[PDB]
RNA sequence: GCUUUACUGCAGGCUGUCGCUGAGGACUCUCACUCCGGGAGGAGGACACCGAUAGCCGGGCA
RNA sequence: ACUCGUACGGUCACUGAAUCCUGCCCAGUGCAGGUAUCUGAACACCUCGUACAAGAGGACGAAGGACCUGUCAACGGCGGG
RNA sequence: CGCACGGAGGCGAAGAACCACAGAUUUCCGAAUGAGAAUCUCUAACAAUUGCUUCGCGCAAUGAGGAACCCCGAGAACUGAAACAUCUCAGUAUCGGGAGGAACAGAAAACGCAACGUGAUGUCGUUAGUAACCGCGAGUGAACGCGAUACAGCCCAAAC
C-alpha cells in the first residue's frame, strides 16, 4: 500500500498471471523477491510481479523504484499465494520476474501496455 | 516527622473510605439511541445515603427499572421522559439544546453522554440563559458562567431535598450519623492542637500556627496546609 | 474448639508418644522419656 | 550484485525518512494497542534477523516487545542517606532498554532461549524491539548445523546471566584491549567496577 | 527527636527548551496523540499527557 | 482514595453553644494579582576563537525577583518622647 | 533377628545374617500441576506459560532443590577522614533473577617494551603501591610487558 500507487483490474491480473504461468512452461521466470531483485538489476527482468498483502511491506518496497529506473517494468498482485501458485510453487511469493518470456511475449508486451496508461 | 493526615487519607484506606458497598446508584441519565420514546412511570421515592436526599424510582417503557436523580414535585404514578423530544416538564430529561432559556435544570452533564455531573445536590440547579448552535451557556449553583455543548444532557427542575442546610445539627451526635455515611474522617483535631512532628502549626507552649497561614500553591504535600493559596483572607477590605 | 480429622491424628499420635519406655529396654540396655509432655504444664503444636 | 535485503537495511538506516518513516507513523498506531510481548510471524527487518541468526524453520520464533521510555523508576530513601545516595530523579539503570525487552521475551516464552535481538523504532514514550527465540527441544533445531549451539545446557536461560550480545555490549565486554580492565572476564569477578 | 530566613542536598510544584510532532510574531487545518460516546459519532489537537534538560520556589524530606 | 460524591458539594485551616460585640495597622514576613522599564537559564541564532572542538562575547528572554496593588476571623503589631 | 547387654518366639546347609551391583514396592503433603484445604476433601484433569502440531495436551519444554563457588541485576549504614559534606567503609552486607560441575571469558576494528616487534582467553608469580585518582587531605589504585600454567581454533550474514 504505501509502495502501491495504481490499482490493477482484476481481470487484468487474471490475464497476467495466466501470462507468467505459461512463461515458466516456455521461457524462465524468477521467483522470491531477492532473485527478482537481481534481475531488474541485471536488466535480465521483462516484468516483474509484485503481491500487495506483504507484511512487513519491507521486503517489497524497493521494487517499484528500482524497476523504474531500470525501464523494467512492473503490475501488482491481490494476492502473495497466487503469485507463488502462478510461479509454480507450492508456497507463496512476495515478488517474481518474468526473465525474458516465452510464447507468450505478445501478451506480455500488452500487460506492460496497458499498466503504462492505468499510470 | 510524620505524614499529616491529608497524607493518610491518598492512602486510601478504611477509615477514610466512603460506606459504598450500602450505597445505592449512580444517578446517571438514560442511554437512548434516539426516537425519544422512553418514557417511564416513578413507582417509588428513596433516601439516598450519598447525598442526604430523595431519589426516584422509575420503570421505563423497555422493562428498564433505574433510579433516578429526582427534581423537587416529582411523585409516584407521575410519568417521566428521556429524549429529543420529550415534553418541557420537570423531571423531564433532554439535551440543552431542546430546553428553553431561562429555565431551571439540575444534574447536567460535562460531556454529552456522561450521565451528570453538575448540580446534583440537595435543593441546587443551573440556570440555562443563552442558547447557539455551537454553545449552551449555563450558570451553575456557585454563580459561574459555564459554556457546554449543546447537546449535554440534562433535568428540568431543581434537585429535590432544598433547604436541607437551613437546619443546625444541634449536637455532636447528629454530625456524627452523618460523617458515617460519607468518605470522611471526624471528628476535626486542629493542627495548632497537635505536636510539632503531627503538624507545620503544631508544638510551642500555648497553641499558634509559629507562621503565616497562606501557602503557596507550589508547597509539596505535607507543608499544604492552612490557607491554600489564599487571594485574600479575613472579612475586611 | 473443632478438630479437624488432620487435627486429630496429630493429638492422637502425640498422645501415642506421652507414653513411658518400655521397661524390657531398660534391661537390654542394662539402664526416660525426654519427651514426656503434660496437658497442662506443655503446649502441643496448632 | 546487491540483495534484496540491502535495501531493507538501507531504509532502516534512516527510519525517520522515505516510506519507511510513514510505515511507522502508520504501524505504531497498531503496536501501542498491542500488548508487551506479541509474538510475530515474521521479522520486522529481515536482513537483520537474518544477519543476527534467523532462519525461515521451525523453532525460531520472533516477538515484539515494549518497554517505557527513560531512566529509572526509582523509589526514594525511607532512612538516612548522604546526599550522594539520597538522588532519585536523574539516576538510570545499569541495564539497556534492550536487555529488559529480551528477558520479558524470554520469561514469556519460557522453554525458549533468546539468540538475538534488534530495535524497531520507538515513539515519545516507549521503544519497541523485536526478539528471535530459539526451541532447543525442537529436532528441527537440534539438526541445524548453524544453531544447534544454543541447545547446550550451559545455554539454559542465557539472556539472564547476560550472555546475549547485547548483554556483552553492555557489560562493556566490545574491546579486547584498553577500557575492558574492569569487565572482562565478568564484571563480578573485577569486584563490579565496570 | 524537634525547629528555623544554620550549612549542604533531595523530593515536589511552577516555568522555558528538545523529542513524541503532522499539513497549509501572529494564524488556519487534521493525521498522530488526548477526552466524551454502546455505537455512529462528538470534543480537543500538534497543544495536552509522557521522556530529557534548564531557571525559580522548596524543613515536605535526608 | 475522595467518589454509586458535584458548590445546600468536599477539601484545607482558625475560633469554639446562645447573647452583646469584634476597633486601628499592609511598614516587615506570607499569599495573591498586575507589571512600561530593570533583572532573569538552557536549547536554537549571531560575532570572535579552533581547517573542527574546547572557550569568550552578543542578541532574544519564561517563571521568578525589582516595582505597583489587594489582603489581618494572614503571620503578627497597637510604644518612647 | 539395627542402636539395645530383656523375655517369648523365630529364621538359617532349600547356604540366613552381612556386603556390592541391579530390580520391585514406595501412603499423604510438598515445584505440587483437575478444583479446594494448616498433610485433608470435592467432581476426569501436563494447573499456568510456551514450542511443535496429526490443532487433540497428541508430542515436548518450564516451575523447585543444592555447602559454597559462578554469572546478570538492586545496593546500605555503622566506620575512616580523630568534626564533616567529595572521598572512605564498598560495589562490602543484604535483596531480585539465573546456569553449571565448575561458571564467566575467548580467536583482535588487540597490543603500541614504536618494533625488521608480540599474536584468542582465563588464572598464578611479577611489573607495583608503580602510572593514574584525590577537601591533591585521609585514602583509592590499574595496564602493556615478562616468568609460568594450559594451549585450539572455528561457525554464520552477504556476494555467486
Ligand atoms: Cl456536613
Ligand atoms: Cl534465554
Ligand atoms: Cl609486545
Ligand atoms: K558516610
Ligand atoms: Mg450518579
Ligand atoms: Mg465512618
Ligand atoms: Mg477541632
Ligand atoms: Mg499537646
Ligand atoms: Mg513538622
Ligand atoms: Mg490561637
Ligand atoms: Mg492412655
Ligand atoms: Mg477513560
Ligand atoms: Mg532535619
Ligand atoms: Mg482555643
Ligand atoms: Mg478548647
Ligand atoms: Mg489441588
Ligand atoms: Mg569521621
Ligand atoms: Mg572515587
Ligand atoms: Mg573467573
Ligand atoms: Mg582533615
Ligand atoms: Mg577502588
Ligand atoms: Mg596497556
Ligand atoms: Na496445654
Ligand atoms: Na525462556
Ligand atoms: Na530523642
Ligand atoms: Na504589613
Ligand atoms: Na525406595
Ligand atoms: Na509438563
Ligand atoms: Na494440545
Ligand atoms: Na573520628
Ligand atoms: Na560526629
Ligand atoms: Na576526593
Ligand atoms: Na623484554
Ligand atoms: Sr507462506
Ligand atoms: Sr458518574
Ligand atoms: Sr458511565
Ligand atoms: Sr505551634
Ligand atoms: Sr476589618
Ligand atoms: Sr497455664
Ligand atoms: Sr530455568
Ligand atoms: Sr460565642
Ligand atoms: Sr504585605
Ligand atoms: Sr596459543
Amino acid at each position: 500500500p504505501v509502495y502501491v500507487d495504481f490499482d490493477v483490474p482484476a481481470d487484468l491480473e487474471d490475464d497476467a498471471l495466466e501470462a507468467l504461468e505459461v512463461a515458466r512452461d516456455t521461457g524462465a521466470v524468477k521467483k522470491g523477491t531477492n532473485e527478482t531483485t537481481k534481475s531488474i538489476e541485471r536488466g535480465s527482468a521483462e516484468l516483474v510481479f509484485v503481491a500487495e498483502d506483504v507484511q512487513p511491506e519491507e521486503i517489497v518496497m524497493h521494487i517499484p523504484e528500482l524497476a523504474d529506473e531500470k525501464g523494467v517494468p512492473f503490475i501488482f498482485v491481490e494476492q502473495q499465494d497466487d503469485l507463488g501458485h502462478a510461479a509454480g510453487l507450492e508456497v507463496g511469493s512476495a515478488a517474481a520476474a518474468v526473465t525474458d518470456a516465452g510464447e507468450a511475449d505478445a501478451d506480455v508486451e500488452d500487460i506492460a501496455d496497458k499498466v503504462e496508461e492505468l499510470r | 516527622g510524620r505524614r499529616i493526615q491529608g497524607q493518610r487519607r491518598g492512602r486510601g484506606t478504611s477509615t477514610f473510605r466512603a460506606p459504598s458497598h450500602r450505597y445505592k446508584a449512580d444517578l446517571e441519565h438514560r442511554k437512548v439511541e434516539d426516537g425519544d420514546v422512553i418514557a417511564g412511570t416513578v413507582v417509588d421515592i428513596e433516601h439516598d445515603p450519598a447525598r442526604s436526599a430523595p431519589v426516584a424510582a422509575v420503570e421505563f417503557e423497555d422493562g428498564d427499572r433505574r433510579l433516578i436523580l429526582a427534581p423537587e414535585g416529582v411523585g409516584v404514578g407521575d410519568e417521566l421522559q428521556v429524549g429529543v423530544s420529550a415534553e418541557i416538564a420537570p423531571g423531564n430529561t433532554l439535551p440543552l439544546a431542546e430546553i428553553p432559556e431561562g429555565v431551571p435544570v439540575c444534574n447536567v452533564e460535562s460531556s454529552p453522554g456522561d450521565g451528570g455531573k453538575f448540580a446534583r445536590a440537595s435543593g441546587v440547579n443551573a440556570q440555562l440563559l443563552t442558547h447557539d448552535r455551537n454553545v449552551a451557556v449555563v450558570k451553575l449553583p456557585s454563580g459561574e458562567m459555564k459554556r457546554l455543548d449543546p447537546q449535554c444532557r440534562a433535568t428540568i427542575g431543581v434537585v429535590a431535598g432544598g433547604g436541607r442546610t437551613d437546619k443546625p445539627f444541634v449536637k455532636a451526635g447528629n454530625k456524627h450519623h452523618k460523617m458515617k455515611a460519607r468518605g470522611t474522617k471526624w471528628p476535626n483535631v486542629r493542627g495548632v492542637a497537635m505536636n510539632a512532628v503531627d503538624h507545620p502549626f503544631g508544638g510551642g507552649g500555648r497553641q499558634h500556627p509559629g507562621k503565616p497561614k497562606s501557602i503557596s500553591r507550589n508547597a509539596p504535600p505535607g507543608r499544604k496546609v492552612g490557607d491554600i493559596a489564599s487571594k485574600r483572607t479575613g472579612r475586611g477590605g | 474448639g473443632k478438630k479437624s480429622k488432620a487435627t486429630k491424628k496429630r493429638l492422637a499420635k502425640l498422645d501415642n508418644q506421652n507414653s513411658r519406655v518400655p521397661a524390657w529396654v531398660m534391661l537390654k540396655t542394662d539402664r526416660r522419656n525426654h519427651k514426656r509432655r503434660h496437658w497442662r504444664r506443655n503446649d502441643t503444636d496448632e | 550484485a546487491r540483495s534484496a535485503y540491502s535495501y531493507i537495511r538501507d531504509a532502516w538506516k534512516n527510519p525517520g525518512d522515505g516510506q519507511l518513516a510513514e510505515l511507522q507513523w502508520q504501524r505504531q498506531q497498531e503496536w501501542r494497542n498491542e500488548g508487551a510481548v506479541e509474538r510475530i510471524e515474521r521479522p520486522t527487518r529481515l536482513d537483520k534477523a537474518r544477519s543476527q541468526g534467523y532462519k525461515a524453520k521451525q523453532g525460531v520464533i520472533v516477538a515484539r516487545v515494549s518497554v517505557r521510555k527513560g531512566s529509572a523508576r526509582k523509589r526514594r530513601h525511607k532512612a538516612g542517606r548522604r546526599s550522594k545516595r539520597q538522588g532519585v530523579t536523574r539516576i538510570t539503570r545499569r541495564k539497556d532498554i534492550q536487555r529488559v525487552a529480551e528477558e520479558r521475551a524470554s520469561r514469556t516464552f519460557p522453554n525458549l532461549r533468546v539468540l538475538n535481538s534488534y530495535s524497531v523504532g520507538q515513539d515519545g514514550r516507549q521503544k519497541w524491539h523485536e526478539v528471535i527465540l530459539i526451541d532447543p527441544n525442537h529436532p528441527a533445531i537440534q539438526n541445524d548445523d548453524d544453531l544447534s549451539w544454543i541447545c547446550a545446557d550451559d545455554q539454559a536461560d542465557r539472556v539472564f546471566r547476560g550472555l546475549t550480545g547485547a548483554g556483552r555490549r553492555n557489560r562493556g565486554l566490545s574491546g579486547k584491549g584498553k577500557g575492558s580492565e574492569k569487565t572482562r572476564p565478568s564484571l563480578r569477578s573485577n569486584g563490579g567496577k565496570g
